[PDB]
C-alpha cells in the first residue's frame, strides 16, 4: 500500500503542514455538539437536520454504476442542505494557513467542498458531514482561538495588526478575550447568540510560533528553506517545459 | 534602490503614523504588529462623511432609499483606521474614495482619450485620388483637406445645405493631426497639424519609429469624448471614416458621392485602419475599441513614459499602473462586473511605493548578478533560461515577502491576498522582463512569484485568483493555436487572462519592460506610439499614476461635459 | 503506439489491445458518426409550438403578441406532422432522415440526411432546415393565411433574425450558433455538461464518457491533437474517458466506501510507481521523494484518470454536483505535493478548478456545475481533462441544484436520451 | 419535373434534359466535392512567415515587436516543409491530404484530409491543423528554443487568441471565420467576390458559376429551399448560374455589340412570351400591357438569368465592375415597369441592389463591388441571385479599381485557381 508523504521540508513548518495534510491533530479544547451547531448558525442547537431534498431511500436514484460503487455519506443519505464552516487565519502564525485548511479537509473528510482564498478559507458540505469537519477544525491545534475565528462574511483581518490582547481584529466582533479565555458569544455571520461559547485559553505567541504551518522571515524563513523551494522549482521547470512540448 | 525604499517608509509614515480625518492614528511604529481599533465607523474620515450627508439628503428628496453605511452588516465601514494612499512616485496623497474611477475624472477621461481614438491611413486614400480620378496630391491639398478635416471632424458641414451640426463649445476635445516616417513630407505640412516625430523623441527612439512604418502617413484622430460616452468605442473608427470621407469630396472637388469615394472608405474604415483593440465574443460581446480588446503591447505603447524616460524600471512601473486601473477598475470592475468593483485591487500596484520597492530592489539584484544586465541597453540582456527566471523570480518574491513581513503596514495596505500577489508578481515578471528582452520570461517570472508565495504563506489571492496562474507557467512558451502568444499581442481576450483581476495591468508592465530595458521606441505597435505623442490630449499619458492623483484631488478637468446646453 | 483494453461503466471489458490512435475522432467510426448524428440532430417541441401560438407567447422572455392566436393542435397531430417534415427535412426518399414523435407528441427528433450535413460549412442546416419543416408543415396543415404567417413562424424559430438565435423558440440541437465560439474548431465544445447528463441518464461513467468523445473531437479540431500532441490527446481520452485497463472504475470500486480525494491520490501514485510510469529522481534532506516521470504524457494521462476517479468518490459521496470545482482542484494541487511532478494538463485541470470553484460559488457568473461547457470562458482551458469530470458530477447530483438537469435540459434528454450510441457512449466506441 | 440542357461559358452543350434535382447541392457529387474541397484547403504563405519571422512583424497592422528576430530560410527549404506539413496534417498514410507548393516556395496550398471534415463541427480544422503542423514544422526544423516559441507561433497565427482570427498570420482559406456569419448557414456565403474571380481566373461566366454553387450552397444551409422553395432556388440556379439552355449565353451574345440593360430586357420578356413562362393577363385603357406569370418560379428564373446577362453586357461594355450596382438595379426596375411583373426575387435583388448602389459609391462603408459577398450586410438580402453578378463584374474590370483581385486575393488566385472543379464549375456540375 502506497503511504503519502504529503508535503516536503524538515523545518517546523514542515511537520506542521505534514500534521494538517495527514489529520495528525492534537485534541487541545472541546465544543459540545449544541455550542458547535450554535456558532455555525444554520439551525437551532439540538435540532432536526433540515432537508433539501427527500432521503435516498424515500426518492430511489437513477442506475448508476459510480452511485451502486460510492457510499453515500450520512448527510447525503438523509438529503441534509448543503452548509459551510468558514475561517479567517492571521498571517502572524495562526497555526492554520488557508491551503492546509483545505488539503486537510479533502484529505480526511468524504463528500467535501473546500475552497481557499486568501482571507478565508470554507468547507461547504452535507450538514451534518459539514459538522464533524468543524467539530475537528475547533477542537485540534488547527485553530487558535484568538489568530483565527469562524466567520460566514466580513472576514477581514488575517492580514491586519493584531489587537495588543493578541486577538486578530473581528469587524463584527464575533469573539474576543473574556476572563482569559476565548468567548464566542455571536454565529459566524454574527448574529448574536442566547449563549457565551467558551473556546478556551489562547495559544502564547511562542507556541503558535511553532505551531504555525505559514513561514515568516521572522521565525522561520521560506528563503532558508531549500527544500521547498526546490519543489516549486522543479514543478516550475515541468509544468514549462511540458507545455512547450510534453516529453 | 535606498531612494525608493525610503520613499516606502515615508507612505508607510504618512498612511498609518499621521492622522487622517479623524482617525486618530498619530504616532506610532511602521514595523509594529500591533494596532488600537477605535471602532469610529465611517464618521472619521471627511469623504465618507460628505457621501454619508449627500446620501441621506438625495433619499430624503428623491423619497427612495439610498446611500447609507448602516445597511452594512454588522457594522458599518471603518472599525479599524480608514487610512489613506499616496500615489507612488509622488507626494499626493489621496482619499481612499476618490480613486474610484467613478469618482475620479482622471481616470474616466484615461479612458475616454483611448476609446475616442484611432489611426487611419493617407497613403492609400491618396492613392485613389490619384488613379481614379487623377489628382496630383500635395502637401498643399493635404494642408488644405487637414483644415477641412479639422473642421468636419468634431461634426460639421462641408458639403450639403441646410446643415445642423455639433456645437464646437460641446466637442473642443476632438481634432485629427498626422504623423508621417517621410521627413520631407513633415517639412511641408503646416505644423499645427504635424506630431513631430523628430522632435517628440529622441534621436534613436525616432529611427526606430521611422524604420519600422518607413515612409508612410498617418491621421491620428480623437472624435469628441461626448459621442465616446453617448455611445460606444465601435463608434470611433466609423466616426472618424465619415468625415474623412466628406473631407475628401470636400477638398478636392469630387462628386459628392461617386464610385472613387466607397474606395476612401473602405481604407478609412477597414485597409488602413488601426483600432486601439478588436472585437470581442459573445460571452463577452464586444466591438472593437473595447477595453478588452487593448493589447498589452498596445497599452505599452499609448503610455509614454517610455517616450521621456530612460529609466526601464519606471517606465514599466506606469504601465502597470495605467494598466490595473484601466484593466481591473474600469473594465473588468465596471464593463465586465460592476457595483463597488476594484478600486483597491489596482490601487496596491500604484500607490504606497510598495511595487517600486520591489521593482527596483530587483534591478540592483540583477545587475549585481547579471553584469548591469537591467541598465538601458541591448547587448547586456541575458538569454532567457528557466535558470536565470527561476532565479531572478524567486529572488524578487523573497524580498518582496520579506518585506511585507518587516514593515505589518505593508502587509495591512496591500490586505487582500490578490493585491500582494500583483505587487509581488509584477516585480518578478518585471525583473525577469528587464534582464532578458523577453517578454514571455517575464511571465514565467509572475508565475514562478505565485508559486513561491503560495508555498510560502499557504494562501494566495482570492478564490477564482490562479486559474491564470495555474496555467500561467505551462502556457507561457506553449505554441498550441489558443495558448501560444508572445506577451506583447497578449491582451484581456487571452483565454487564461479573460476574467480575473489583478493581472493584465501586470501583464502590459511586463510587455514594456521587455521593451524599456532595451531602450526601445515602442512594445508593438510604433503607430500608437506617435499618436499618443502629442500634449494637447486631455490625459497626460507619459504620466498616468500623477494623473490619478490629480483626478484624486479634483485638479484633472474632463472632455464631454455637458453644462452648455443643462440648466444652470 | 499504445494499446489498451476498453471497459464499460461496470468494469465489464468490451476489447482488447485497442491501439488508441484508433480512438482517434479522425480515425474512429463510431466517433465520427456520433459526431455527425450530434451536427445532424434537433429537438422540436411541439407543445411549445402549440403554447407560443395560441397566447402569443413568442420570441423571448416577457415576450406577448395580443391578438393574434392561434389555436393550432398540434400535439393531437403529432404523427401527420411528423411525416410531413420528414418529407420535407429529405433530400431523396429512403436516406438516412428520420423524424421520431417524442413523449406523447409533445416532441419531435428530427435527424436531417447527412447529404445536408456534406453540403453544408458546419451543422446549422439541421436546424434550419427542422425549422423550416416544421414552419411549412403547420402553415399547410392548420391554413395559416399569409396575414397570419408571421406568427405561425415565430412560434417556431423564436425572434430570429433580430436576435441571431431562435431566442424563445421551439428548435435546438445539443450544439449552440457557429457564432458563440469562442475559438476556432469550439462548436463540439459548446455543450452544457446538463445536457451530457441528460442525453446519458445521469450515469456518471456515460456522462464523463460522452463528454469526452466531444471534448476531443473539440481539441481534434482546433489542430490541438497534431504530432506528439496526437498520442498525448488520445492517451487522456482513453485512460480518463473510456475506462482504459479499467483504472478509473477499479479506482472508484477500492475508494467508494470510505474514500477520499486523498485516497485517490494514494491509489494513483501507487499505480504510477507499480506500472513503472514514475520513479524516484531524488530523496531530499527531509526524507522526501521527489518523483520524474518516465512517460510524461503516460503521466499525465494518470493525472486524467485520477481527476475523474476523484470526481466520482466525491462528488459520489455528497450526491453533490458543487463537489467537482474543488476535486479538480485538489486533486491536482495534492498531487502535485505528494510526487512533485505536474498536475493534469500541467497545471490546466488545476487552473480551470480555481476559476471554476469561483464562479460556481460567487456572484460574479457562471453558476451550478451543469451550466459550464468546454467553450464556456471559465472552463475552457484545459484540453477536454476537465468537462468530462463535470458532466460526471451533475450526472450524481442527488438534487442540491436550482438549475438541475430538467430546468435547462429536459427537452433534449427526451430527444436525444433515445438513441443509444449517445447513451451508451463506451459501448458505441468499443462496438459494443 | 424540370429539365433543362447544360451549357458551357463558350455556349458548347455539355449535358441535356438534366433534372434540376440533380443540381441541388444536397445531391450533386461535384457541388459537394466543391464544398468538401473549400472546407479543407487552406493557403499559407512561407514567405510571410518569413519576413515575420525576420522582422518582428506580426499580429497585425503596424505590429513589431523588436529585438526578437528570427532568421529562417522558409522558402529554401520549402519542400521539406511541405514534406513535413503533410506528415502532420495527414490523418493516415495514403489518405486524401495534399500540400502542394507554390510559386516557387513562396506559397503552400493545404488541403486537409476529408476525415478532419467529418470529424469537425465546421472547417476551421483546416486553418488550425495546417497552422499546428507549420508552427510545428518550423520549431522542428530550425530548432527555436522554447524561450522563442512564442514568436516563432505567431509569425504563422498572428494574434490569435487575443483576436478571434488569425488576425495578422499568414494562414488563410477561401472563407472566413464561423463567428462571422450574420445568420445561420451562412458560412458558404462569406466569401469575398475578388476571391472567386481570383479562383475562376477572371472568367465571367465561370464566376458567376462558382458564386450560384457557393450562394445555393449557403441557401440550401439556411433552410432556403425546402419544399417547394427547392424548385424555386434550383430554377434560379440553373438558369442564372448554370446557362441553363444557353439562354444567357445567346442574350449577351445577341446584345453584345449594341445591347443595354434595355435591350437585354427586350431579349428576355420576348423569350418569357414566346416560351409561354408569361401571357398578357389585361390590357390598360392606353394600350400598356398587364402581364401574369404562368409559372412564378420559372418567371423568377428568367429574371434571373436576365439579371446577370444585363451585368455581363453593361459592365462588359464599361470593363468596369463598379456598373454592377445599377445593373441589378435597373434591370429589374425596368422589367417590372415593362411588364406589370415583380422583377428577380419579387424585389429582392432590386433591393439589394439599391443599397449595394449607396454602399460602393458613399462614404458610409461597403466598398468596390470586390468587397461584397453573401454574408455582407449590405448584399445578403437576395437568395443568391445578386451576388454571381457581383463575381462577374468583378471579373469583367480592366483596372478601374483600388480593391483589386491582386491585393486582396493574390494568395487565393495562385492557390486554388489551379484545381479544375475551382476554375471549371460548369463543367464540374455537368459532369466534365
Ligand atoms: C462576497 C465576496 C464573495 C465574492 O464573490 N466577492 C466578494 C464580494 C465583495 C464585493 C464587496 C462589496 C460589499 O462589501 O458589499 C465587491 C466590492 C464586488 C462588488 N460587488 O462590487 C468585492 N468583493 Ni471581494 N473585494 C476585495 C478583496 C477581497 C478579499 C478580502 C480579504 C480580506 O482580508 O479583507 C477576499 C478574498 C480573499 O480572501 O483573498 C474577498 C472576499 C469576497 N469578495 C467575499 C466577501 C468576503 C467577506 O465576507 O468579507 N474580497 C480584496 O482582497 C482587496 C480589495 C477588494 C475589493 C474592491 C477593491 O478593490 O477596492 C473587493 C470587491
Ligand atoms: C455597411 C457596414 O460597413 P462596412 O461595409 O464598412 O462593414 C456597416 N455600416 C453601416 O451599415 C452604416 C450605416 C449607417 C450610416 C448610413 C445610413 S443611411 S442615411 C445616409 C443618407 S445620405 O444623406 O448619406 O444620402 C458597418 O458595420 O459599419
Ligand atoms: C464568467 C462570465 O459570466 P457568465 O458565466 O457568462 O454569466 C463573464 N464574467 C466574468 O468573467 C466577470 C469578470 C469580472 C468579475 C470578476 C473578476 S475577479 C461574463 O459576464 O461574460
Amino acid at each position: 500500500a502506497y503511504e503519502a508523504q504529503y508535503y516536503p521540508g524538515a523545518t517546523s513548518v514542515g511537520a506542521n503542514r505534514r500534521k494538517h495534510m495527514s489529520g495528525k491533530l492534537e485534541k487541545l479544547r472541546e465544543i459540545s455538539d449544541e455550542d458547535l451547531t450554535a456558532v455555525l448558525g444554520h439551525r437551532a442547537p439540538g435540532s432536526d437536520y433540515p432537508s433539501t431534498h427527500p432521503p435516498l431511500a424515500e426518492m430511489g436514484e437513477p442506475a448508476c454504476s459510480i452511485r451502486e460503487a460510492v457510499a453515500a455519506t450520512p448527510g447525503a443519505a438523509a438529503g441534509d442542505r448543503v452548509r459551510y464552516v468558514q475561517f479567517a487565519d492571521s498571517m502572524y502564525n495562526a497555526p492554520a494557513t488557508p491551503y492546509f485548511r483545505s488539503y486537510f479537509a479533502a484529505i480526511n473528510f468524504r463528500g467535501v467542498d473546500p475552497g481557499t482564498l486568501s482571507g478565508r478559507q470554507i468547507v461547504e458540505a452535507r450538514e451534518r458531514d459539514m459538522e464533524q469537519c468543524a467539530k475537528v477544525q475547533m477542537e485540534t491545534e488547527m485553530t487558535d482561538p484568538a489568530l483565527a475565528g469562524m466567520r460566514g462574511a466580513t472576514v477581514h483581518g488575517h492580514s491586519v495588526r493584531l489587537q495588543e490582547d493578541g486577538v486578530m481584529f473581528d469587524m463584527l466582533d464575533r469573539r474576543r478575550l473574556e476572563g482569559g479565555v476565548i468567548i464566542m458569544d455571536k454565529d459566524q455571520v454574527a448574529i448574536p447568540l442566547d449563549r457565551k461559547v467558551n473556546l478556551g485559553k489562547p495559544m502564547s505567541s511562542e507556541e503558535a510560533a511553532k505551531r504555525t504551518t505559514i513561514y515568516r522571515v521572522d521565525n522561520v524563513a521560506f528563503r532558508d528553506d531549500a527544500e521547498v523551494i526546490e519543489w516549486v522549482h522543479r514543478v516550475f521547470d515541468q509544468r514549462t517545459s511540458y507545455g512547450f512540448q510534453p516529453k | 534602490a535606498a531612494d525608493i525604499f525610503a520613499k516606502f517608509k515615508k507612505s508607510m509614515e504618512v498612511k498609518f503614523t499621521q492622522e487622517y480625518g479623524s482617525n486618530k492614528q498619530a504616532g506610532g511604529d511602521i514595523t509594529g504588529k500591533t494596532e488600537k481599533f477605535l471602532r469610529l465607523g465611517p464618521e472619521q474620515d471627511a469623504r465618507k462623511q460628505e457621501m454619508i450627508k449627500a446620501g441621506k439628503e438625495i433619499a430624503e428628496k428623491r423619497g427612495i432609499a439610498f446611500y447609507n453605511p448602516m445597511m452594512h452588516m454588522g457594522a458599518p465601514l471603518g472599525q479599524r483606521a480608514i487610512t489613506p494612499y499616496t500615489i507612488s512616485g509622488t507626494d499626493i496623497v489621496a482619499e481612499p474614495d476618490d480613486l474610484h474611477y467613478v469618482n475620479n475624472a482622471a481616470m474616466q477621461q484615461m479612458w475616454d482619450d483611448i476609446r475616442r481614438t484611432c489611426i487611419v491611413g493617407l497613403d492609400m486614400a491618396h492613392e485613389t485620388l490619384e488613379k481614379r480620378l487623377g489628382k496630383e496630391v500635395t502637401p498643399e491639398t493635404i494642408n488644405h483637406y487637414l483644415e477641412t478635416l479639422n473642421h468636419a471632424m468634431p461634426g460639421a458641414a462641408v458639403v450639403q445645405e441646410m446643415m445642423v451640426e455639433t456645437h464646437p463649445a460641446l466637442v473642443d476635445d476632438c481634432y485629427v493631426k498626422i504623423f508621417t516616417g517621410d521627413d520631407e513630407l513633415a517639412d511641408e505640412i503646416d505644423k499645427q497639424y504635424v506630431i513631430n516625430v523628430n522632435k517628440m523623441f529622441s534621436e534613436e527612439q525616432a529611427a526606430q519609429i521611422k524604420a519600422s512604418i518607413g515612409k508612410t502617413t498617418w491621421q491620428a484622430i480623437h472624435i469628441p469624448t461626448i459621442v465616446s460616452r453617448t455611445t460606444d468605442g465601435a463608434q470611433t473608427s466609423r466616426w472618424a471614416a465619415m468625415q474623412i470621407g466628406m473631407s475628401f469630396i470636400s477638398a478636392y472637388a469630387m462628386c459628392a458621392g461617386e464610385a472613387a469615394v466607397a474606395d476612401l472608405s473602405f481604407a478609412a474604415k477597414h485597409a488602413a485602419l488601426v483600432s486601439m483593440g478588436e472585437m470581442l465574443p459573445a460571452r463577452r460581446a464586444r466591438g472593437p475599441n473595447e477595453p478588452g480588446g487593448l493589447s498589452f503591447g498596445h497599452l505599452s505603447d499609448i503610455v509614454q513614459t517610455s517616450r521621456v524616460s530612460k529609466d526601464p524600471a519606471k517606465i514599466a512601473l506606469e504601465v502597470v499602473g495605467a494598466g490595473c486601473m484601466l484593466y481591473d477598475q474600469i473594465w473588468l470592475g465596471s464593463y465586465m462586473s460592476g457595483g463597488v468593483g476594484f478600486t483597491q485591487y489596482a490601487t496596491a500596484a500604484y500607490t504606497d511605493d510598495i511595487l517600486d520597492n520591489n521593482t527596483y530592489y530587483d534591478v540592483d539584484y540583477i545587475n549585481d548578478k547579471y553584469n548591469g544586465a537591467a541598465n538601458l541597453g541591448t547587448d547586456n540582456k541575458v538569454k532567457a533560461t528557466l535558470d536565470v527566471v527561476k532565479d531572478i523570480a524567486t529572488e524578487s518574491t523573497l524580498y518582496g515577502i520579506e518585506t511585507y513581513e518587516k514593515f505589518p503596514t505593508a502587509l495591512e495596505d496591500h490586505f487582500g491576498g490578490s493585491q500582494r500577489a500583483t505587487v509581488l508578481a509584477a516585480a518578478s515578471g518585471v525583473a525577469c522582463a528587464l534582464a532578458t528582452g523577453n517578454a514571455n520570461a517575464g511571465l514565467s517570472g509572475w508565475y514562478l512569484s505565485m508559486y513561491v508565495h503560495k508555498e510560502a504563506w499557504g494562501r494566495l489571492g482570492f478564490f477564482g485568483f490562479d486559474l491564470q496562474d495555474q496555467c500561467g507557467a505551462t502556457n507561457v512558451l506553449s505554441y498550441q493555436g489558443d495558448e501560444g502568444l508572445p506577451d506583447e499581442l497578449r491582451g484581456p481576450n487571452y483565454p487564461n487572462y479573460a476574467m480575473n483581476v489583478g493581472h493584465q495591468g501586470g501583464y502590459a508592465g511586463i510587455a514594456q519592460a521587455a521593451h524599456s530595458g532595451r531602450g526601445d521606441a515602442f512594445t508593438v505597435n510604433p503607430l500608437l506610439k506617435v499618436c499618443f505623442a502629442d500634449e494637447l490630449m486631455p490625459f497626460n499619458f507619459a504620466e498616468p499614476r500623477r494623473e490619478f492623483g490629480r483626478g484624486a484631488i479634483r485638479e484633472f478637468m474632463p472632455a464631454g461635459e455637458r453644462s452648455l446646453v443643462i440648466p444652470a | 503506439s499504445d494499446t489498451v483494453d476498453i471497459y464499460d461503466d461496470r468494469g465489464k471489458l468490451l476489447e482488447s489491445n485497442v491501439d488508441i490512435m484508433s480512438l482517434a475522432p479522425t480515425r474512429n467510426a463510431a466517433i465520427k458518426k456520433i459526431i455527425l448524428d450530434t451536427k445532424r440532430s434537433v429537438a422540436v417541441s411541439l407543445a411549445g409550438i402549440q403554447g407560443a401560438l395560441a397566447s402569443g407567447k413568442m420570441g423571448g422572455k416577457g415576450r406577448q403578441i395580443l391578438g393574434r392566436g392561434l389555436n393550432y393542435d398540434l400535439v393531437g397531430n403529432a404523427d401527420a406532422i411528423a411525416e410531413n417534415v420528414k418529407n420535407l427535412v429529405q433530400v431523396d426518399e429512403g436516406d438516412d432522415t428520420s423524424v421520431k414523435v417524442i413523449k406523447g407528441g409533445k416532441s419531435l427528433l428530427i435527424q436531417a440526411p447527412s447529404s445536408r450535413i456534406a453540403a453544408g460549412a458546419d451543422y446549422m442546416s439541421a436546424t434550419t432546415v427542422g425549422a423550416a419543416a416544421v414552419t411549412q408543415t403547420i402553415i399547410d396543415m392548420f391554413g395559416t393565411d399569409m396575414y397570419d404567417a408571421p406568427i405561425a413562424k415565430s412560434a417556431v424559430w423564436g425572434s430570429y433574425p433580430q436576435t441571431m438565435d431562435l431566442m424563445g423558440g421551439n428548435v435546438q440541437g445539443v450544439l449552440s450558433i457557429p457564432q458563440n465560439n469562442e475559438g476556432l474548431g469550439f462548436s463540439l465544445r459548446n455543450i452544457m455538461a446538463n445536457h451530457i447528463a441528460a442525453i446519458t441518464s445521469r450515469g456518471a461513467m456515460n456522462a464523463a464518457a460522452l463528454s469526452s468523445i466531444y471534448e476531443q473531437s473539440g481539441i481534434f479540431e482546433m489542430g490541438g491533437a497534431v504530432g506528439m500532441f496526437e498520442r498525448h490527446q488520445l492517451l487522456g481520452l482513453a485512460c480518463q474517458g473510456l475506462n482504459a485497463n479499467n483504472v478509473v472504475y477499479d479506482i472508484v470500486k477500492e475508494n467508494g466506501k470510505d474514500g477520499t480525494i486523498g485516497t485517490v491520490i494514494e491509489s494513483i501514485v501507487g499505480r504510477a510507481v507499480e506500472d513503472g510510469v514514475i520513479s524516484v529522481d531524488k530523496t531530499a534532506p527531509s526524507g522526501y521523494k521527489f518523483y520524474k516521470a518516465n512517460d510524461v504524457p503516460m503521466w499525465n494521462a494518470y493525472a486524467a484518470a485520477g481527476t475523474l476517479a476523484a470526481t466520482f468518490v466525491n462528488c459520489g459521496a455528497g450526491r453533490a454536483a458543487q463537489n467537482v470545482s474543488s476535486t479538480l482542484l485538489y486533486f491536482n494541487d495534492i498531487l502535485e505535493k505528494e510526487t512533485g511532478l505536474p498536475g493534469c494538463d500541467y497545471g490546466k485541470v488545476q487552473g480551470v478548478a480555481v476559476g471554476f470553484s469561483f464562479f460556481s460559488h460567487s456572484i460574479y457568473g457562471g453558476g451550478g456545475p451543469g451550466v459550464f461547457n468546454g467553450n464556456h470562458v471559465v472552463t475552457r482551458h484545459s484540453r477536454g481533462f476537465a468537462i468530462p469530470c463535470v458532466c460526471a458530477a451533475v450526472a450524481l447530483d442527488a438534487g442540491t441544484q436550482m438549475f438541475t438537469i430538467e430546468s435547462t435540459s429536459g427537452l433534449i434528454g427526451d430527444v436525444f436520451g433515445s438513441i443509444e450510441e449517445f447513451r451508451q457512449p463506451i459501448k458505441a466506441v468499443a462496438g459494443a
